[PDB]
């Protein structure tokens, strides 16, 4: 994934989707995300209440997907 | 048919390609007469073997080599197909019937105990003491 | 633990044999070993048998309750699973981990 | 390929600076792929060609490559940069080569895995037989194994006389052998296993004896000599006698 | 305690057949996988047993227990465990 999956992506824009964020970020990640015209990226995280870095924030947008109870009702 | 042909020369020849092609060591002709009867059924076979061989292979490269066709690819081809050796396998000697089935087995294990009769390492000297073809000499 | 299993077999008089049991054990072993045993009626000390496979333990399971069952009846000749040639018992045999 | 400047530029430049820089990019990254190919090619047919040999022990030899990792490795990566070029956009001239390259490399590489593997088989089965009492006890497989033995010294002199192993591989007869003569190699491993419980009968206490150490103890050769260094590993407490 | 005599004194009364058994191990990953499949074309009972162990084949159920492969009816399943975390939740999302 670290050579061929953004060599791929980066050049063929495949998507590239990641889904085991947590917390911990491999230095290579970054500099991809800051050139195929075609390729864009959707990553997300697992476990709830983040302790992302200030800077993690300036980077990206940061959605919060918990439900809750209160959602819970409408759809019961 | 014809592949167990060439086949059968890389299964059963390779264990054999010193017995159907072997020479004496010339002890020559010696004092013991059953030696020197012994030699000459041992000539006997390995010429007759020599020549099943020959026909062995040059059949073979009938079939997968570069060959036209004679007279006696026809007769050989119906008889491998019929399953029986031919006439010229029965008038070189007198084996069993079946050509095909365990023919050359019966060849093979009379073939192996010959080899076992003229180099021992006890019958060197001679001295040995079904695989026979011709008792009555013996 | 296993110098008092060592010196129980030593005060019987019998002969010990302590094995150490991993991780990269297959049951072939675990049957040549107690095949042995209840040939010659020597004592098995497998020490560190817990640090094993979980899959071992299930097959161990049926080995020495075969033996255990051959065991109990005073039966001279007995049968071993897995093995099809039939085999003897010595009964001054034992097991330790 | 033959004309001045005067007629680049009656040429407009400006109004057609889009065709001829889609052009001069596209050509700057030809450069690229094309030196990428040039220079893959001239090392992949210069390729490194060193082999260990177990040894000359007969008439002919056996060798294996200690090198096959590397072989391997840059195989793949090789097809990686071969099939991102011909996927990338600007790659029109390479597909007559390129894929050729791909193919013959796709090819020497599952070739080159049966051999290898097979080979290991052969290394390990050689000893068994190289001792007279097992062999002669156990004549059937003996024979078979001679006879694998024949098709493999036919194998490795093919090997030594292509003397490149892409060729070697490129051979279509290998192919068919291979997988037959490990499926007559498992029947040998069958009997062998029908063998083993025929020796684990004999004398108990060797139930606690690995296979090699146990050949040594039986092909003994002497009365004193063979086994008085052995007395530890076979009985309790005594060493000597 | 134990339900496993209860288990076959059911497969008695209301089944008419006694269960199969095998206990979780090795040896034992194709000798249950070939015993649930004799039970998938016929539809007997099964008994895993000692389950808290030998946890390599139980992420192998969930997809085995599934729509696709089509199971004769009246096959059930009775699985047996103990308390072992590092359990994945395949079919702890999925059982009774």
């Amino acid at each position: 994934f670290k050579d061929m999956f953004l060599k791929y992506c980066m050049e063929s824009g495949l998507t590239l989707i990641v889904e085991n964020i947590e917390n911990e970020v491999d230095p290579m990640m970054d500099p991809v995300l800051e050139l195929s015209k075609e390729f864009k990226l959707f990553m997300t995280c697992r476990l709830a209440n983040p302790s992302f870095s200030p800077e993690l924030s300036a980077k990206t947008t940061i959605i919060d997907f918990t439900v809750t109870q209160s959602g819970l009702e409408q759809q019961l | 048919s014809n592949e167990m042909a060439s086949d059968l020369i890389k299964q059963l020849l390779e264990d054999s390609e010193l017995k159907n092609k072997i020479f004496n060591m010339e002890d020559a002709e010696n004092k013991g007469p059953y030696q020197n009867v012994f030699l000459q059924e041992i000539e006997y076979m390995n010429a007759l073997l020599s020549e099943i061989v020959k026909d062995l292979e040059e059949i073979g490269q009938g079939l997968s080599g570069l060959l036209t066709v004679s007279e006696n690819m026809e007769m050989i081809i119906e008889s491998i197909a019929l399953s029986r050796v031919p006439a010229s396998w029965q008038k070189l000697a007198y084996p069993s019937k079946r050509g095909l089935q365990s023919w050359l087995a019966n060849l093979f294990q009379r073939i192996e105990q010959l080899n076992i009769f003229r180099d021992d390492p006890y019958s060197i000297p001679r001295v040995v003491m079904s695989r026979f073809f011709n008792p009555q000499s013996f | 633990k296993t110098e008092t299993v060592k010196d129980l077999g030593r005060t019987l008089g019998v002969f010990v044999v302590v094995t150490n049991c991993s991780d990269q054990h297959r049951y072939r072993d675990m049957a040549k070993i107690f095949k042995g045993l209840v040939q010659s009626g020597l004592w098995g000390c497998f020490d560190e048998f817990n640090r094993i496979d979980l899959e071992v333990l299930s097959v161990v399971a049926m080995q020495v309750e075969s033996i255990t069952t051959a065991r109990k009846q005073h039966m001279k000749k007995f049968m071993f699973p897995e093995e099809e040639i039939e085999i003897e018992l010595i009964p001054t045999v034992s097991y330790f981990i | 390929d033959q004309f001045y400047i005067e007629e680049i530029m009656g040429a407009k430049l400006l109004d057609f600076r889009e065709d001829i820089e889609d052009i001069t990019e596209s050509a700057d990254k030809q450069l690229k792929i094309r030196t990428g190919l040039d220079e893959i090619n001239l090392y992949w047919n210069d390729m490194q060609f060193q082999f260990g040999i177990w040894g000359k022990r007969d008439v002919p030899c056996m060798l294996n490559g200690l090198i096959v990792g590397t072989i391997l490795e840059r195989l793949e990566e090789d097809q990686l940069q071969l099939s991102t070029f011909n996927s990338q956009r600007h790659v029109t001239p390479f597909k007559a080569e390129v894929e050729n390259l791909i193919r013959t490399f796709s090819d020497v590489n599952d070739t080159l895995d049966m051999w290898v593997k097979v080979q290991k088989l052969w290394t390990s089965l050689e000893p068994v037989f190289t001792g007279g009492d097992i062999a002669r006890q156990m004549p059937l497989q003996a024979k078979q194994f001679q006879g694998i033995d024949k098709n493999w010294m036919k194998i490795m002199e093919k090997a030594v006389e292509t003397k490149k192993v892409i060729p070697c591989c490129q051979n279509d007869m290998l192919k068919d052998f291979l997988p037959d003569l490990n499926r007559k190699l498992e029947d040998c491993q069958k009997m062998l296993e029908a063998y083993l419980e025929g020796k684990r009968k004999k004398f108990p206490r060797f139930y606690f004896v690995s296979n090699p150490t146990l050949l040594k103890i039986l092909s003994q050769g002497s009365e004193p000599t063979s086994i008085q260094e052995d007395f530890e590993k076979l009985f309790d407490a005594i060493t000597k006698v | 305690a134990d339900p496993t005599s209860s288990i076959d004194e059911l497969a008695k009364k209301k089944k008419k057949f006694p269960c199969e058994k095998v206990s979780m191990g090795e040896g034992q990953e194709r000798v249950a996988r070939q015993v649930i499949m004799k039970g998938f074309v016929e539809g007997g009972w099964v008994i895993l047993q000692n389950c808290h162990l030998g946890l390599k084949f139980m992420e192998e159920i969930e997809t085995l227990v599934s729509p696709i492969n089509q199971i004769h009816e009246d096959f059930r399943l009775w699985i047996t465990c103990e308390q072992h975390p590092k359990f994945p939740l395949g079919l702890l999302q999925k059982t009774l």
